[PDB]
């Protein structure tokens, strides 16, 4: 459970964010949507599946683990969205049309949020647009996330996570350089000063030769928890994949009601027809000859015409 | 680039992957580590 | 459609890093110099321009690919077959001849 | 002429975007940033040391006195 560099924060201008978006996907015939975040919902920090609550990196001068509830989270684009699941590095909501899609935190206290510009739309399935599927209708052959978070989609590899050099990591000594971690925490300091020097500390160490603070590194070997692909943080000097995580909310083939315009009133005339539409919503016509040769055609309707 | 078939592959679960797609990297600028780049949109959803 | 991961840049904080080659999809991987990349908690290097970068990306297909993938094919002269039912006087068959 | 930013150049070779000038880091080996800033008392993830110091929370009460001034290190506050 990481943080990544987020186009948007609460202010509009790009920050670090602990629930930094990875990617969206949306292929769903109903409009949810599957989010990837950096965050990992419905696991406890220990990680275990405690579904009422998620984990996510470190805002302050260590990256430990904190935790909260679910009911802080929302997912959110033009307007707020049905949260419809959750597991790990994956959200599962049903949203209306946007032009992006804004995942956020309301900790007060924490109040974070993160965006990324896409494009979302109210696609629907079938050959007559709608707001709203039917009540009453043709059932076709649809695809929608699964609900079920135990569902896989597929999976995402990941990779332990490299040095997280905090500023606070190391000091200055008017003049002078150290190694200040808190008492106890096994932490690798590396520096280059002169020539190539390191050495692990648990303590605050007094440096030879450095002066300024730009010229040391330092991060503890906290790899007990593993990281996502993800840009922002850095990968380990050893990139070799870590096992997988199934990517919850599976595309699953279904049926969705689709709407059925009041059947066209036919008109016969010499070797013609004469169609009356009606269709308050577009709806696609399609006409082709059963000759040699189709002359397919193919027209979206809209209103009443002929 | 930019069209029909920018990747294709024997199978979807296969390893066969093979892949056109102008992707470019620019320099890293942003004080934060990052890695901006582009490519050409989707050749599958193009054509879509 | 395809999924650009971009997996995180590897970082040297003294020396160059080959571009080494992959069989991954589209791998067009570039190494740069100067890169100084800061991270949530500060710099990520010990040195200034003596650090490089390498950032890598290539294509996989997205997780929704499963269900919406055109699967491309060439066609070749297709042969008809039909399902006939036959009728014979009080007799009657039904059967299907390619 | 002016370098590729059009902007101050720190003496350390590189030039900076003037942005970068005053939001609390230094960019450069030089003294460049914090040297011509406006620096507002430290956030809540610091020390305020008696002598305005800036240190991290953590270190404070640790026993070792981080500011010049020492404020960090209290046996009778720590
Ligand atoms: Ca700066
Ligand atoms: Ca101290």
């Amino acid at each position: 459970p990481y943080l990544g560099f987020c186009p948007y924060c609460r202010h509009s201008a790009p920050c670090f964010s602990p629930i930094k978006i990875e990617n969206v996907w949306d292929e769903s015939d109903d409009g949810s949507i599957r989010i990837q975040v950096s965050a990992q919902f419905g696991y406890n920090q220990a990680g275990t599946a405690d579904v009422t609550k998620f984990r996510y990196m470190s805002y302050d001068h260590d990256h430990d683990i904190k935790e909260d509830s679910m009911e802080k989270i929302a997912i959110s684009t033009s307007g707020p969205c049905r949260r419809l699941g959750h597991k790990g590095y994956f959200l599962l909501a049903q949203c209306p049309p946007g032009d992006s899609v804004t995942v956020s935190i309301t900790s007060g206290a924490s109040e974070n949020s993160c965006t990324v510009e896409k494009k979302i739309r109210r696609k629907f399935v079938g050959r007559e647009e709608y707001l709203f599927p039917p009540v009453q209708g043709k059932l076709v052959k649809c695809h929608v996330y699964d609900r079920l978070k135990e569902t896989s989609a597929g999976y995402i590899t990941m990779h332990r996570p490299g040095p997280h050099a905090y500023k606070s990591y190391l000091k200055e000594a008017s003049g002078e350089v150290y190694i200040k971690p808190p008492s106890g925490k096994n932490v690798t300091y590396e520096c280059k000063c002169g020539d190539y020097s390191t050495g692990i500390v648990s303590t605050q160490t007094k440096m030879n030769g450095c002066t300024k603070a730009r010229q040391c590194i330092a991060y503890k070997l906290d790899q007990t928890k593993w990281v996502f692909n993800s840009p922002d943080l850095i990968r380990h000097t050893d990139h070799s994949v870590q096992g997988k995580l199934h990517i919850p909310f599976r595309l699953t083939p279904t049926v969705c009601p689709v709407p059925l315009a009041h059947t066209p009133t036919v008109t016969k005339w010499f070797k013609g027809i004469t169609l009356h539409l009606t269709a308050t919503r577009p709806t696609l016509l399609t006409t082709r000859k059963l000759g040699l040769r189709a002359d397919a055609t193919a027209e979206w309707i809209t209103g009443t015409t002929s | 680039p930019g069209a029909f078939g920018d990747i294709q592959a024997s199978s979807l679960d296969a390893t066969d992957i093979v892949a056109r797609t102008d992707i470019r990297l620019l320099k890293p600028s942003v004080k934060n580590i990052h890695v901006p780049y582009t490519q050409a949109v989707s050749g599958y959803e193009m054509w879509k | 459609r395809f999924h650009t991961v971009i997996p995180s840049p590897q970082v040297k904080c003294c020396g160059s890093l080959e571009c080494k080659a992959s069989s991954k999809a589209d791998y067009t991987c570039r190494v740069f110099g100067g890169v100084y990349p800061f991270m949530w908690g500060g710099a990520q290097c010990f040195c200034d321009s003596e650090n490089t970068q390498l950032s890598e990306a290539y294509v996989e297909f997205a997780p929704d690919c499963t269900i919406d993938h055109a699967v491309a094919l060439k066609v070749h002269t297709a042969a008809l077959k039909v399902g006939l039912r036959i009728v014979y006087g009080n007799t009657t068959a039904h059967l299907d001849t390619f | 002429a002016k370098c590729e930013p059009s902007q101050f150049q720190c003496t350390n070779g590189r030039c900076i975007t003037l942005l970068w000038k005053c939001d609390g880091d230094e960019d450069c080996v030089d003294g460049s940033d914090e040297k011509n800033c406006v620096k507002k008392t430290c956030a809540e993830s610091d020390f305020v040391c008696n002598n305005g110091q800036c240190v991290p929370s953590r270190w404070k009460c640790d026993g070792d006195p981080d500011c010049e001034d020492g404020s960090d290190e209290s046996p009778e506050q720590c």
